[PDB]
């Protein structure tokens, strides 16, 4: 179909048997990146001004970095269709400044783009494609899960039939500060590693000790490898 | 500190309780091997490669 | 009940095992505290009269 | 004084932790630590100073989150908080082991089921955490302890005997180190069944009745039937028995013989070459069974021994991505390996090929300044070559990105943006200190237009002759790309590059360099211009 978001939103609510009545607690968080906070600011305030303020709300992290921004987009108790539109939006909208530079309509979504990105729901999930999950998630309560680049149509009509399928069930009343707190103590971690890059030999390995322990036998190892080639071509030559 | 079964924290203090008194001479001059007591104070820095120090295949 | 406080060989004191723990289910009268006969007694000299 | 302020003015704490905050990273000084602060509380209790128990957890706490893949110091924390009096703390320090392991280890399932038999004392919720421990670390190969352990709490807790038999047929089939015992159970308690009802304990009455030709409900005389039943449901065993017998044979006299070492030792120990070799043959086994739990469990196995060694790290990234294509999930085990390993820059390379296929360019975008800013925003200074270059290859890639085209017929201006070739250019001037060089003149020679190689001409090629530096004129790769950049020039036509290659540039390099400038000078006219060898063999002949 088109690339309007109001058309394929109104086809998915004329066809999809019950595409109001939502989800029991139902929460779903993504977090995503801008560079800059002035484009982000007009399409979340027009988001904001068409679903209801209890269903999304946008936490701001500390700025701690300074320079790109993470929001924590939450939607908690959604319909069928409120996460078609949120998603379909903010997917477009973070890929908007890459491909598509002078558009600039932060509804209508143009189609040399496809929409890319990933999101956490809840461990207490029960299930009983476009949409996978992962294997090898890193935040220790929630499920990562991956939507593989796809039309703006085909992710409203795909993230309908994964909503269809799922039932949620019972998580605390806090449980967003868990997440926050819990995703910025991994990327801490991640960039605390990528601060130890230059100081590994001899700004904390105590390699004074370190080189005097492993200097024989490295050099046993080397005198077993001269050996193992005189060997070697004793045995390959002719003779 | 954890598979010694002396040191445990848990049932340390029970293992050495328990040990019982041995008040037969002759008890413990019938056996003539070594105790191997590993302490706890032990560290990483002894037995610095494993394959060296010669190891047993399951 | 890894490692036993019993003078019996380990053989015997595979014997004494126990049950698994109790279940624990909520208690259902009166606290520790609480528990006393009926305070109030009332008087008597209101029987000598009528 | 009591025993804090005691352990304070000794004069040995100050030198423990003194080398312990000077060199974080070695092991032997964080137990050194930390054996000598347990040793100063000789009785361990509870009511020993508080302010010693708090820095007792503080350093406990401190060295798990600094070397996170140690088992046995996460059961020792738990079983000291366990001595201390809460267990409340102590199931919250099996958890975080747990989680660090990213739940695939042994060791901490099996004694944090051996803690909570006593502890949980709720049928139910003890039978989930089983359930749990069994679709982790269940198909381990060394996992008999854990399904013996599950056996006893169901032989002594339950009275139905149903579920006995249950857990037992399924560990008939998985192929563990010690799976005879776990058939001589099966085959004893066969031989321990007395009617035909009790054959519907194992499988259903149909499956009986159609496969093996029996009727539960055959009344009349019962023994010889039953012995017929023992004997087919036996020879039925035995058949199960020759298939495991021969995948734990195969597993363990082709590969789980020669692994010596388990376990997590410290990040300054090295793993054999035997052992790298034979984690990588069963890593390779192992993809090939396609069960799945077992997959990541060997890859989270083999992570213990070299978990810094980065081998098994990229491995399991690019099992990840081209075989079960999970994407996000090995863009994940690259990010928890760039924590472990010590060699992180084929991992940041294949890290940034990755980010940069998920559409995700905003974490790149973030992630190049983390390097950018790591070394204080000087990468064109850094000592290894290969992380700067990895570095400005996708740095450009966003700087083209952002930054519409400035040149001409629609190029994407390159490394010669004033952003970066500012980067280039602190690195250029460095001239013999820092090495490659000639892959820094070699990548900025492509750009095939007139006013593109006319910028590179007048800002690189023509300013190192100006400068007179000895290192590049001195030389031939140097004049070999000079020649390149202009000869492969599409804007000027035969004559004009041929004329203006040998009459300014040739001229321009000096006799006393010839013999180190002309052996790669000469390949160069040797493959273009075999016309114009012999003008170049005579401005450099031995007499002039």
């Amino acid at each position: 179909q088109s690339f309007d978001i109001w058309k394929n939103l109104d086809r998915i609510r004329s066809t999809k048997k019950n595409a109001g009545q939502f989800i029991k607690g139902s929460l779903l968080i993504l977090p995503m990146r801008t560079e800059d906070k002035q484009q982000f600011d007009e399409c979340m305030d027009e988001l904001h001004k068409y679903i209801s303020k209890d269903i999304l709300r946008c936490y701001p992290q500390k700025e701690q970095k300074d320079e790109g921004m993470l929001f924590y987009i939450v939607l908690k108790d959604f319909n069928i269709l409120d996460s078609c539109f949120v998603l379909s939006v903010l997917l477009a909208f973070q890929k908007r400044l890459w491909m598509a530079p002078s558009e600039k309509s932060y509804f209508r979504v143009p189609k040399n783009i496809n929409l890319t990105g990933s999101f956490y729901l809840p461990k207490n999930i029960e299930t009983g494609s476009s949409i996978v999950e992962v294997g090898f998630n890193v935040v220790p309560d929630f499920q990562q899960f991956q939507v593989k680049a796809c039309h703006v149509s085909k992710f409203m009509n795909e993230l309908s039939n994964f909503f269809s399928q799922v039932e949620f069930g019972k998580c605390e009343a806090n449980v967003i500060n868990y997440f926050k707190r819990e995703y910025n103590r991994t990327y801490s971690q991640i960039s605390l590693a990528l601060y130890e890059l230059p100081l590994i030999g001899d700004g904390l390995f105590d390699i004074k000790s370190y080189i005097s322990k492993t200097r024989p036998i490295i050099e046993t190892s080397k005198a077993q490898m001269i050996k193992h080639i005189s060997e070697m071509k004793a045995y390959n030559e002719i003779s | 500190k954890v598979f010694v079964d002396a040191n445990r924290f848990d049932i340390g203090d029970l293992v050495k309780a328990s040990k019982l008194p041995q008040r037969a001479n002759e008890k413990s001059a019938h056996h003539s091997f070594k105790q191997t007591s590993r302490s706890r104070d032990e560290t990483c820095e002894s037995n610095p490669f494993p394959r060296l120090n010669n190891p047993k295949k399951l | 009940m890894n490692y036993n406080l019993s003078k019996y060989p380990d053989d015997v004191s595979r014997l004494f095992k126990p049950r698994p723990p109790l279940s624990y289910k909520r208690p259902t009268d009166y606290p520790y505290a609480k528990r006393q006969t009926n305070p109030n007694i009332t008087g008597v000299a209101n029987l000598l009269s009528t | 004084m009591d025993k804090y302020t005691a352990l304070i003015h000794d004069e040995n704490f100050s030198t423990l932790t003194l080398n312990v905050s000077r060199y974080p990273k070695s092991l032997a000084y964080w137990e050194k630590l930390l054996n000598y602060i347990v040793k100063a509380s000789a009785p361990i209790c509870k009511s020993t100073e508080p302010q010693l128990l708090k820095l007792i957890r503080c350093t406990y706490s401190s060295m798990l989150n600094e070397f996170p893949y140690l088992e046995n110091y996460y059961i020792d924390f738990a079983l000291l908080e366990y001595k201390l009096g809460n267990v409340s703390m102590s199931h919250k320090i099996f958890q975080r082991g747990l989680q660090a392991f990213n739940q695939r280890s042994l060791l901490l399932w099996t004694s944090y089921l051996k803690f909570c038999n006593n502890v949980i004392s709720h049928q139910k919720q003890l039978f989930k955490k089983y359930e749990t421990a069994e679709e982790y670390v269940g198909l381990h190969f060394f996992s008999g302890e854990f399904w013996d352990l599950y056996l006893e709490q169901i032989s002594s807790r339950c009275t139905s005997s149903k579920k006995y038999w249950n857990v037992l047929r399924k560990i008939l089939e998985i192929p563990l180190h010690s799976f005879s015992k776990f058939y001589a159970l099966w085959l004893q308690r066969i031989d321990d069944i007395m009617d035909l009802k009790q054959l519907s304990q194992l499988t259903s009455k149909d499956e009986l009745l159609k496969k093996l030709k029996i009727d539960i409900n055959y009344s009349g005389r019962k023994g010889p039937y039953l012995q017929d039943a023992k004997k087919k449901l036996k020879k039925i065993t035995k058949e199960m028995y020759m298939v495991v017998q021969y995948q734990v044979l195969e597993i363990y006299s082709i590969f789980e013989s020669k692994i010596y070492i388990n376990y997590y030792t410290s990040p300054e120990t090295l793993v054999s070459s035997d052992e790298i070799e034979t984690w990588i043959k069963y890593l390779d086994y192992t993809i090939t069974l396609q069960t799945d739990s077992l997959t990541h469990l060997n890859f989270q196995r083999a992570l213990l021994p070299l978990a810094h060694y980065d081998l098994v790290w990229i491995k399991y990234s690019k099992w990840l991505i081209n075989s079960k294509n999970d994407l996000l999930g090995a863009k994940n085990v690259l990010l928890m390996g760039l924590k472990f390993s010590l060699k992180k820059t084929e991992i940041i390379k294949l890290l940034y090929s990755v980010i940069c296929k998920l559409n995700e360019y905003v974490l790149l975008r973030n992630l190049l300044e983390k390097i950018e800013s790591s070394y204080s925003d000087n990468v064109e200074n850094v000592d290894d070559f290969e992380i700067f270059w990895d570095y400005l290859q996708f740095k450009t890639f966003c700087q083209n990105s952002l930054y519409s085209s400035r040149y001409s017929d629609s190029q994407s201006n390159g490394l010669l943006n004033k952003e970066l070739f500012d980067k280039v250019w602190k690195r250029l001037s460095c001239k013999e200190k820092k090495s490659g060089q000639e892959i820094l003149l070699n990548n900025l020679v492509q750009f095939y237009s007139k006013d593109t190689v006319e910028f590179v001409e007048k800002n690189i090629f023509q300013k190192i002759i100006e400068f007179g530096w000895e290192y590049y004129l001195q030389n031939g790769m140097f004049w070999n790309c000079y020649c390149r950049l202009i000869y492969f020039d599409t804007s000027r036509s035969y004559l004009d590059k041929r004329q203006y290659i040998v009459r300014k540039i040739w001229p321009q390099i000096d006799k006393k360099f010839a013999q180190s400038v002309l052996p790669s000078l000469t390949e160069f006219c040797e493959s273009y211009f075999p016309e114009e060898m012999d003008t170049l063999e005579e401005m450099f002949t031995e007499e002039p």
